[PDB]
């Protein structure tokens, strides 16, 4: 959270595995794996996206035999800030692997070419 | 703790769901007693139960509402409340019998230039007065039950008048706790304050109260929980502050008996 | 060095 | 790391051996030995819950 | 502890039998075959045995390279107005029937690939013309990784997929692959879809084919003649065959009994009558 | 036994039900493999997961339909047959994830009169032909998966000529077992026979079976019960006799990975 | 002694938490990337785990050869000019 | 000179091993013995002055 | 600390100076390694080596800057930015071989009612990209 | 000789 000291809030951070309608409500996205983050001191906070999947490994490109699931963040309550105080700010994400986290069959990449 | 741990920084985690605070007023084990399954000495229906375990015992977050300056209270009633919650709504209508305790979490926050305090009260058997004067107990199952939106408190008593078809509902006059009694006692009941210079939230654990060891959930609530402003919203100068209030309820050591075909009720 | 099956 | 095994002699000219090498990491990389068990066909020839005596009536 | 190639059980003498014990008499419904033995219903001499069973072991049965495609590739002339032709194959064992068949005797399997290949060249245009010794490059190109667009393209520099630069006239190349499914075994048949079709979205946004899982299963080869153009062109062929070493299978299926018709278990009209006319009382 | 135990006479209970019979021909557990949970050794969602036990293993009796000498064979496909069946179906649902093993009892009385065979066939991964000749792996979902009123095979292949708007379903041919496989054979799959003379009920004990530990329910398959006369009903000289087939299906040791909300397919 | 092909951590068993232990909530400005694992904010059943990192090992990653050139050379006729 | 070491075996048909001998004098001309090790992520992950506490407040 | 130590408060004393800071967010060791002389075993010219300690390894404050709503981003080379500073500067172009670690403190406060994040990063062999 | 790993 980058908003100013002064700003208070509860966001609901979601992981759904596949399978049905992929969230667009809290409702429904309160139902799979979720935290609720409490903005405060600690001014990060992290949702572990445990390994679900019906396959052993999964594939790298787009698939819907491997598909993996939907990453979603709602309002849990609300921004609230005091008067003199901005009304927005920027949230950053970020992500990273656990140490159960493992990769196989090396291949070329798409991100980079030499046309010509 | 010199390692940093804190009363108001607080991580509860059931099934698949994590609540974080960091503006937490510790909390409270209602009765100091902590959720249990059903034991063996006191068992009563025969039947192999079902424990559905983390597929109901997990965080469901209700409706928003939205305190503001005229915000008289609010309440909700459990199971009630989490009848459409899920494989625990499930659970609870495919079986006669159902017993359960629950983690209730009350969520507020707001800044360090506003204020107001809110009475969280978990109450057991919280029964409350209907809205006639020509007939007692005539508060219909629909009204009684409002589902997860729950129903509000109000600050006076208007009896309803139309006796060819009566509203059948409940009256729940606040400082009369929506009871007979007096709000400043509801403080006896398990409970917290959501005073906002101090936490942002209240948090409940709740075991299974009954005169029974198990009953039917679709026709009794164990517990009310009521929400009320002891000290009225207020911010900077402005004449209509709003800050939301949500609630998420946990199922805790929940157990069903009796199952045949599935209850559906008559709601509306 | 040897297994011998 | 030789591995050496006896061949089973059909037609004949004591036990005659071969001798094996892998010469890669990777065990995809080897030969097949051959070196095969066999199971007993119950699984398929008699699935039933109560063990048959042939003996016996089937239907009892 | 019993192998493959052990000799299978002695026959041992038995003689006349008047008792209440009923070896022939039995009850199918019960989805049991009768464990019977010649002994059980006639007189029997002793005969030690010395028949095995190891040919027909499952390694046994499929040690042998077979053929699962041809890959047509060229070099012409560089004034053709046409392309140099390089060729794209989705790796698959259901382009030809043999070894397709073998496999769909059971339902699943794990084994180590290895795969052998025989390439041939010709002459096309009644020339009189040359060209030099071919290499050729097959490119594993797994999903995900970019196919080559164009015979010289960046693709071809292959850095971190798999290539082989095979010599012309040498001896046919082979390399080996683990087991390398994303499953705990091979599905040589999934009675399923890869999408659910909600009813919150469209028809055609949860559609997707019957029995298919992964769209690109395994990837593609991709083969070149890496010789630049030659005025008199040549063309050549790259025959695939494929071995399944170091291999177990699981739940045994009726083997194909009607022609193949697609990827799919499908029959084709015209194609489903494989028994042949015989009376009942003739020999 | 000479206390009176007999092959032919058994009971089954789970759950808060019970079957008996009184001519069976014993009963079958697939490939010698009783159905059992997920190992850990095997394990692979990492999450809890949910085993609802009683309240999903129990016997579910599906629409009965009934065999006529015109009967050319029926089928289902598990977990798709029981779908809707009680908390099995909603457990389905509600997770991305599960497994299951099953008890399946096909039930046919008639009298000591009449006659006929039927081949009870339990399949891994039953895949059936199409309906079409101008495009293979074609069958729709919807048609895929009936539910539990099931499909029927056919004696004759009939190709859908309907190039505008196919029909999409399956056209499954009875003496190729709908696969383009000889029906002889399909004895080499886990089966019984109810020959009326002999038994009147066939008992299929089904592990769970796949290429991975645990899957999709609502996307694959994994059993597919296949149900053909193998020798044609008949009954003193009627024309036209008819009796009824039920089949009634148990899941068992299932357990179910990644909780969300529930799907909702589109089957028509 | 870790090596490259040894298998990853298993998932240990984990069930329902209430405490001032707060692994979810954390500070990425300390330029440190909270170490966590599904059982620090799911309930977790225990896996034996069998995969491993052999192949993105450095050697394993780099163990392929690379075009890094063409090079191009001819044989004319000793009459050209050039 | 021969060097023996494990293959670890993937699809299965005790330990399987294979031989390794060097032919060469430099060290360069040898193949890649393939057993690497790996090591934490902390110095990446982790590079703070004071030791994190998972369970703890990042900051306090 | 039950006796107040807060990774928060830190102070950092290098040869004659000294930083405190209340609002830190702990410190980073880049790469796990604190700095070093050069050890015997990987030393390479054979001269005695000047070490200057206190009279260069102490702390140097560059020009300030200042962060606006259009600011996209500020660099600089290490040791480039300190030739200048003191008898650091002066032991670098005396010498035709050095090398150095560095404590970086990068400085910036504002209040409870101000928004903004810098990204502060320490990056070997820095490359950029040319205007052309 | 022989080195086993
Ligand atoms: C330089 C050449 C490298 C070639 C490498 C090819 C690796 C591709 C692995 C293919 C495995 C094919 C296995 C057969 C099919 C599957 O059994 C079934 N369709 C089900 O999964
Ligand atoms: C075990 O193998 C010890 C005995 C070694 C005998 C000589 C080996 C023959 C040449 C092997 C080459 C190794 C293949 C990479
Ligand atoms: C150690 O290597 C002693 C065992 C030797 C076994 C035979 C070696 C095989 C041929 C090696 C040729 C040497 C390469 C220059």
């Amino acid at each position: 959270f980058c908003g100013s000291m002064m700003a208070t809030g509860k966001l609901l951070v979601s992981y759904a595995p596949p399978g049905a309608d992929p969230p667009k409500k809290r409702k429904e996205a309160m139902l799979g794996t979720h935290v609720i983050w409490d903005i405060g001191l600690q001014s990060s906070c992290t949702m572990v996206v445990p390994w679900i999947s019906n396959t052993t490994y999964r594939q790298t490109i787009d698939d819907s035999f491997t598909e993996g699931g939907y990453i979603s963040v709602f309002y849990q309550t609300r921004i609230v800030v005091p008067l003199s105080t901005p009304r927005e700010m920027d949230i950053l994400g970020f992500v990273s692997a656990c140490n159960d986290f493992s990769v196989r069959l090396l291949r070329d990449t798409t991100h980079i070419e030499q046309k010509a | 703790e010199a390692c940093g741990y804190s009363d108001r920084v607080l991580q509860l985690t059931l099934g698949n769901s994590t609540i974080t605070t960091q503006e937490a007023a510790n909390s409270v084990v209602a009765y100091g007693r902590w959720p249990e399954y059903l034991r063996d000495s006191e068992a009563n229906p025969v039947d192999q139960p079902t424990e559905p375990d983390v597929a109901a015992c997990r965080f469901y977050t209700l409706d928003t509402v939205s305190w503001t300056k005229e915000s008289r209270g609010w309440w909700w009633k459990l199971p009630d409340a989490l009848r459409d919650m899920g494989l625990f709504g499930q659970n609870m209508y495919y079986h006669y019998l159902g017993r359960s305790g629950y983690t209730v979490h009350v969520q507020c926050n707001a800044s360090k230039f506003h204020q107001g305090a809110l009475g969280v009260f978990a109450v057991p058997e919280m029964c409350l007065a209907g809205d006639s004067n020509t007939t007692t107990m005539h508060t219909s199952y629909q009204n009684a039950n409002p589902g997860e939106k729950g129903g509000t408190f109000t600050g006076t008593f208007t009896p309803d008048n139309n006796q060819t078809s009566p509203a059948r509902r409940f009256c729940p006059v606040d400082y009369l706790l929506g009871n007979g009694t007096l709000l400043g006692n509801a403080f006896v009941f398990p409970h917290q304050i959501i005073n906002l210079r101090t936490n942002n939230c209240a948090t409940l654990v709740l075991p299974y109260v009954n005169s029974l060891s198990i009953d039917s959930m679709v026709k009794h609530n164990n517990w009310g929980i009521a929400i009320l402003p002891l000290a009225p919203l207020n911010f900077a100068s402005e004449s209509s502050p709003e800050i939301p209030i949500t609630l998420t309820i946990a199922p805790m050591c929940c157990e069903f008996n009796g199952l045949r075909n599935i209850t559906l009720p008559r709601l509306q | 060095g040897s297994s011998s099956t | 790391g030789a591995q050496v095994s006896s061949q089973k002699v059909g037609a004949h000219e004591s036990t005659i051996n071969y001798t094996t090498i892998n010469y890669y990491r990777d065990s995809a990389s080897n030969a097949a030995s051959k070196q095969d068990f066999s199971q007993d066909p119950s699984k398929f020839t008699e699935p039933i819950k109560d063990v048959l005596i042939k003996t016996a009536p089937m239907l009892n | 502890a019993a192998t493959s190639r052990d000799a299978l059980p002695n026959t041992e003498a038995s003689g006349p039998t008047h008792s209440k014990e009923i070896p022939a008499l039995t009850a199918v419904e019960t989805g049991a075959t009768n464990p019977l033995v010649p002994s059980d219903t006639v007189q029997t001499r002793h005969v030690v045995q010395h028949r095995s069973r190891s040919e027909s072991s499952i390694e046994s049965f499929f040690a042998r390279g077979a053929c699962v495609t041809i890959m047509t590739v060229d070099n012409p002339a560089s004034t053709t107005n046409k392309d140099k032709l390089f060729a794209v194959w989705k790796i698959t064992y259901k382009d030809t029937v043999q070894l397709r068949r073998k496999l769909e005797f059971f339902t699943y399997s794990r084994f180590d690939m290895e795969l052998t290949f025989v390439v041939t060249a010709n002459f096309t245009e009644t020339n009189n013309g040359h060209a030099l010794n071919q290499v050729y490059q097959i490119m594993y190109v797994p999903p995900g990784a970019p196919v080559p667009e164009k015979w010289d393209d960046y693709t071809w520099q292959t850095s971190s997929n798999p290539s082989i630069f095979y010599t012309y006239g040498t001896a046919p190349a082979r390399i080996s692959v683990p087991y390398v499914g994303i499953s705990n075994a091979y599905s040589h048949f999934y009675d399923g879809f890869s999408k659910v079709p909600l009813k919150d979205q469209s028809a055609a946004l949860g559609d997707s084919l019957y029995g298919a899982a992964s769209l690109n299963d395994f990837g593609i080869l991709a083969v070149r003649v890496v010789n630049d153009h030659n005025p008199t062109k040549v063309t050549s062929k790259i025959r695939v065959y494929l071995k399944p070493k170091h291999i177990r299978v699981w739940c045994p299926r009726p083997p194909r009994a009607v022609a193949y018709y697609g990827p799919g278990v499908d029959y084709k009209d015209g194609t489903l009558t494989p028994l042949s006319t015989k009376d009942l009382t003739t020999y």
